[PDB]
């Protein structure tokens, strides 16, 4: 599978390592969230990673499926 | 379709020593909507801020200015006490349009320092 | 106590372009925008738009949109402002300007845009330009 990644400089699209077959979107407010948004971090998952209380995290299992909000349609 | 305005002063005047406020009334929406910064631009040279975030001082910043909010009036304000002839200088207020997602600056203030005393 | 520093002054004839630059010190851009802002003679600050390199996004003022391009190039850590169709209006001086709040760190990004203070400021380009057209 191929997800995209905030890991990266730019934000890029990468193919995940060999057993990690979901991408993932995590987010969570920090202090700026009234203003910048939600803070939000994309990668690659063998598991759908699990949340703390206020996180969110959905996963998806297409290639580029987790698209930042500013690079998705 | 149209900017919110930040609506400053042209011009305030004071002698060394006494305090000066420079206010910056937003012309619809909340001034406390959205973040209000500070530039100070001396002639011939960039702007460098003085307040940032409504009433933070960045370092070096001398603690003779301050940054507040008046819901009230819909503005903000740029306090200088202790004034200086070195602050004379233009003060521009700064904040950002959500709906069109364009930074605002206010129109300036050049302050001037009266070098005689008045009454 | 990173700079910016602008490419010179210059005199243009109307309906020409003008590409300023902006580089910065050491040797990136990180998770910053850059905008660029303008001041005509004796007049106020007035913001032309801005660029987030690790989005790959610029965002434009209305009353520049499809005249102005602003660019970034993290790989020579230079942005650029190139103006179109300029007309007496144009005179001014062009800042670049960073935002201080980055967009990204630990590998997460804030969702959306929101121009907060600029900390760091170039040190201006006077671009003049000649009557008519």
């Amino acid at each position: 599978i191929v997800c995209h990644t905030t890991a990266t400089s730019p934000i890029s699209a990468v193919t995940c390592p060999p057993g990690e077959n979901l991408c993932y979107r995590k987010m969570w407010c920090d202090a700026f969230c009234s203003s910048r948004g939600k803070v939000v971090e994309l990668g690659c998952a063998a598991t759908c990673p699990s949340k703390k209380p206020y996180e969110e995290v959905t996963c998806c299992s297409t290639d580029k499926c987790n698209p930042h909000p500013k690079q998705r349609p | 379709a149209s900017n919110f305005m930040l609506t400053q002063p042209r011009s305030v005047s004071e002698s060394p020593g006494k305090t000066v406020t420079i206010s910056c009334t937003r012309s619809s929406g909340s001034i406390g909507s959205d973040y209000v910064h500070w530039y100070q631009q001396r002639p011939g040279s960039s702007p460098t801020t003085v307040i940032y975030e409504d009433n933070q001082r960045p370092s070096g910043v001398p603690d003779r200015f301050s940054g507040s909010i008046d819901s009230s009036s819909n503005s903000a304000s740029l306090t200088i006490s202790g004034l200086k002839t070195e602050d004379e200088a233009d003060y521009y207020c700064q904040s950002y349009d959500r709906s069109n997602h364009e930074v605002v600056f206010g129109g300036g203030t050049k302050l001037t320092v009266l070098e005689n005393l008045y009454f | 106590q990173v700079q910016l520093v602008q490419s010179g002054a210059e005199v243009k004839k109307p309906g020409s372009s003008v590409k300023v630059s902006c580089k910065a010190s050491g040797g990136t851009f990180s998770s910053y925008a850059i905008s660029w802002v303008r001041q005509a003679p004796g007049q106020g600050l007035e913001w032309m738009g801005g660029i987030i390199p690790i989005f790959g996004t610029a965002n434009y003022a209305q009353k520049f949109q499809g005249r102005v391009t602003i660019t970034a190039d993290e790989s020579t850590s230079t942005a650029y402002m190139e103006l179109r169709s300029l007309r007496s209006d144009d005179t001014a001086v062009y800042y670049c300007a960073r935002d201080n709040l980055g967009y990204c760190s630990g590998g997460s990004c804030y969702s959306d845009y929101y121009y907060y203070y600029m900390d760091v400021w170039g040190q201006g380009t006077l671009v003049t330009v000649s009557s008519g057209g």
